[PDB]
């Protein structure tokens, strides 16, 4: 609720904090970090016409309409975070791979996933307008659901090995011991 | 008035839209009369709503045309190659020289025509008094426009550009098998 | 203004329509005055709405026109050719060349005039001036359009080529009872 | 504008219609100047739209016209005819020859003119330009006309078809008790 | 536009009338220009809504015309004649042959006239071109409307057949206090 | 359009007017271009309405005319002196013979003009083509009016008749100073 | 139309205006083309509303005209005089003599023009057809209002009246710095 | 009407606009036909509400047009310079000498052009009718406007003003890609 | 509001309302009464006005649906002059029984009856403004006399016009 922007107010400029029982908190040693999905709206809206505009002046317009101009005044900085690249992709990829090994791992199962496999991952779920989500979903589907079998009713139980790589033909993952 | 209003139910309903606006809401325009700047340009900016709109599904541009000035003719086409989603242009009635080059402009494979429309073709006209300077001027003006829509016409038909160019000379008017076969249109549409 | 407006109570009541509109909604349409591109394409346009509401629910023509150009005609008869529902098309007044072909291309069994309706048919007219060549053309282009006005009318009402060619040569009248024998409408409304 | 607003209480009130439009609301239509396609057509959308709005009360037709092309009149009378409710001609100002033959064309017993009303009535006009061939045509068909005139005005007043046929050989003129004598109207209105 | 909109608060408020609506609201009438076919209708129109409304209030008919067409105001004077309520005109600028009469037509101690106004009256113009047997019947119903204005004249005014044939045989220009004289109004309005 | 709209907030707010409405609400009045029958009609409504509104409070009419015909000019002047409240006239631009008149009509005391503003007063035109007789009764008609005319004018100015005789045989122009001391209009504004 | 319609959001939002009444909200106020009595009139309009919303706010008049009648620009200047608020004329485009005279009779220190902008000043035109007296009358009354003219403009730009008689015998032309070395405007608007 | 109207959901949804206002909504302005008074204007006030709505987005400009006169052409470009936010110029169709002129007055950068669009450059027409020394003075006036016209012209587009003079003799024609290399646009739009 | 209609036709159809608690709202024994004036300064030459429908009025919202709960329609007529004059009488002796429990009599003179029942009565506002009229001419001239203590007990007052200055004449 928008009212609630003003206990923020007055923590931002005092750092402090009375509750209900008088008692005062103290915010000088805590940082201060709040996330929003707003303005995104404005920004990947597609003007009409032959160019399209930045709408990054529309969403700074929407955060002012959201937050009154003392509360921007109160504020350190606003960090407008970007989308991700291919690249990014890429390394969040690497990043999530790293973590289903981790989970593997605590089942006792070794995985291996090729550098092709790699792309063709990020290639298939590259989604400039969600960012990094949809990469959890990709990997889920294309290596969680295999996997799952494996480690269920599978060849990988108590027992890992598993190589994943990517053919040319059909674009499929290799699997087993 | 001369145009009458519809309703259209859909969040709360008794949505009342003049027929043209109804269809334009369906993705749909139409073409009609000669080609003119007021016109061509009423017709660009619905191509460019309907492309913000879903630049993913196809666009209906129902042609039905005498002709008409080519600059705006160039201006409909230039909108109709730049914008993502497809153009599937209707040759209903006839379309003449601006009509029918902006029907064989359609998307590769959605150009279609009715069975009894009239398709035909020439080089185009115009002309210029003055001196004879300007009048060199104004001809190879003309001459370079007539170059570039013989080029486009031959890359939208498949046909060789001296197969156009010796078919244009005249006015040549096709029939919708003709036309079919001719390259300007893919298909003849005949029932639901 | 010039048009009425009418009164409706469907859902919150008290709908204002024109009078033509208010028809509209009663897949009715009305098709008057001589035959050119964006009356046909008004045509056209209410022709596919009303297609698009109700599939099988027939559409009525009410045709009172002294004729208009040719390719006109031929995209309203292509678009009743088209769409699914059937088309009765209602000659009241008088319909002529144009319009009696887009009347007697009513659905088969459907096509009905009023007992003090005229009905006139003859060849399409037309003309050009330039040169022989060009002059050649367009005799060709605008015989190849009679003929297949012919056929479409031999296949319309059952009578034999020739016998169409013979009789649309100078204008012909025909009142209600000729047309009924004639083959171009299927019976005469009389009363309720 | 030019065509004043009025207002009216039934449901909800203030429900603002042009005089015309209020009065097409009580099942009275006005016919005023030349019958031409377009004019008479939107009498004919006024007539049916008042029969779909009750079959059973009648119309009335307040006349005042000089006359008019022969098939837009055929066509209001045809559709007279055909609807089931019956259909007052009150004839004010004056009614020429198409606008006399729709006023005598009323239902029986309802036919009405005003004190100091006009009644004209002659044999139908018209020609043609071209070669002899189609001048016969065109004479044939209009002497076909005026014979069906003819026979239709001997139906609605009960005058012998001979004695139709020599009346109206020339313009004649036609006051109140005149027409009343004549059979083209039933009574004369005075007074309320 | 050029005719400007007033707000009136009766019910809900607010309610937006152009300036002739928000008079004919009062029960006053305008009329203006020369007498045609289509102002005649609208006229009547308004007059049969005004007793459709309240048959026992007047109706105020504001009279301001060079003259106009004989039929369209015979047209007027029988609707003023048949509808129930009385029907008080007034004369303000000035009011010429079908205007005087329009204006001396009014209710019997109700017709009134303002101080500067003019009236003026003559003997109703007209002709014909053609055949010498259709010349005579046009001027023999020439003539039968003369006499029948001069009998009109002659009752509403009070004066002999005899003088008003004498009096408008040239055009007779009459002042407020001699159309008072004269029989033509019943008062001079002056001030509130 | 070309006449912007205004926002006004009285009872609900945003009560959009036309300019011109806008102003009618302050019972202000525009008189420009030519005097003639539909816009002297048009003054003499909103006139009307005005005095309805508030019988006591003043009604200000803006003139700005090159002239125009004398007999609605009269009715705007017999209007001005039958209703109750006083009608203050304001000559801004111009006014001519018409214009001068009804500027001069005004309440005694509130005939205002503007410093820069022009006013010119002449005898009236006309004319008429025809017989011997008719033509001079219509001159014997112009005469009357002229000499009302100049009768209206001397008792407005205070000037002898002889002096408005004398002085309106041409065309005479004054300024601001020459018609305050003329009389024609009381006082010159001019600032806030 | 072809004036486009905006939204703005103040009490309730979506307030639609189109562009001009959007402007003229915020007191700016459009001349252009020739100047008339409707137009001139109008633009009083906008600025007594505009004086009578806010009497301290300053009044922006962008002009851009060829001219126009020597007397509704002279009531335009009387307006802008008399009202209380102080009126900034902004020459974009170019001003004629008209134009040129209502740029410079401006709130002093607020007459701006464009770095382009065109301003032309040349003596007031005119004419007269009839006999010689009515020749004298008109012309010395031209020869008064060419007086008035240099008057004002002398005053309202500083310059000799001589000055002024001398420079505008023929048509002179000025640019922004040329006029604004004048005294036609105060400066030129070069950027934000 | 002929405009079609399109629905937005923003707030409560269902917001109706026309295709223009529709489009001005997001920031982009036609220019269409011969450029004159008050078509300038209009885009005068459009580019004035842009900027006013947020001065630091672009606006854009889509140009076809034929010319006009060179002030209104000078009117819309000072408002260019003048608003803080870019205006990008896409000639789209064609733009002659004026039209031309506008595109290539683009914010630079911006400038774009379709890859059939034709421009076309040249030097100012005009002309006058008097007396030698108005000639004169007419024609020092063109004369300086062309000599401003080519020094703007030689500003935009980087190239020498002897270049631009030697240029714009006679009417030249430019492709885009012969445009984008002379200077008058940045780059040519080829897909999305 | 046609929202106050639907809640009252659902009590003319069951005569029970709900309350917003779970109460019920019995009207089994409650008289509905409801009024409507349908009625109506003449702008144009005139001043005439006098005309009466209601039932196309409410037949707006009690359409004949709503009008089929009706129990009966009662109609109201303008007062005449004989019944505006027995009105100003029932006024006339309310306040005399009012001044005589204070023991002074108030005659009325019968002119001076006739005016107030002209002053009024008004046909577009009915017998609404004679409340005002009656208080306003009687009273106040009373009021004075009584308070300033001239007018006291065994005194008394005798209204008569005054035929040309309507002031309506009294004593002591």
């Amino acid at each position: 609720h928008p009212d609630v922007f003003n206990i923020l107010l007055q923590v931002m400029d005092n750092g402090t904090l009375t509750d209900n029982n008088g008692r005062k908190a103290d915010f000088r040693n805590v940082v201060l970090v709040m996330t929003t999905n707003a303005g995104v709206r404005e920004t990947e809206r597609k003007s009409i016409g032959l160019i399209h505009q930045d709408n990054s002046t529309d969403a700074m317009e929407e955060i002012k309409k959201i937050f009154t101009p003392e509360f921007r005044n109160r504020l350190d900085n606003i960090i407008w975070f970007d989308h991700l690249s291919t690249d990014v992709i890429h390394q969040v990829v690497d990043k999530f791979i790293v973590e289903l090994q981790v989970q593997l791992d605590q089942k006792g199962v070794s995985l291996e996933v090729s550098q092709e496999a790699r792309n063709w991952l990020a290639e298939k779920g590259y989604d400039r307008a969600m960012g990094a989500r949809p990469m959890a979903r990709v990997i889920q589907d294309n290596l969680k659901k295999p996997l799952a079998n494996e480690l269920l009713f599978g060849s990988l139980v108590d027992g890992g090995q598993v190589t994943v790589a990517l053919d040319k033909e059909k674009n499929e993952l290799t699997y087993g011991f | 008035a001369l145009v009458p209003m519809v309703i259209e139910q859909t969040s709360r309903g008794e949505r009342s839209f003049d027929i043209y606006s109804r269809l334009l809401k369906e993705r749909v325009i139409f073409l009609t009369g000669q080609v003119e700047d007021h016109m061509a340009n009423l017709i660009v900016a619905q191509m460019l709503f309907l492309e913000a709109e879903n630049p993913e599904k196809d666009i209906y541009l129902y042609i039905n045309s005498p002709g008409g000035v080519i600059t705006a003719g160039m201006s409909i086409y230039d909108t109709m190659q730049f914008i993502k989603p497809d153009v599937s242009t209707i040759c209903m009635g006839q379309a003449a020289s601006m009509g029918a080059f902006l029907l064989t402009a359609g998307a590769k494979g959605k150009r279609f025509c009715l069975p009894n429309s009239r398709v035909m073709i020439h080089q185009p006209l115009g002309g210029y008094q003055g001196q004879a300077t300007d009048i060199e001027i104004h001809a190879r003006e003309i001459l370079k426009v007539k170059g570039r829509m013989n080029e486009l016409m031959a890359l939208h038909t498949g046909q060789s550009l001296e197969q156009i160019e010796r078919d244009t000379e005249r006015d040549r008017f096709l029939s919708a098998p003709e036309a079919v076969e001719y390259g300007l249109v893919d298909s003849i549409l005949t029932h639901r």
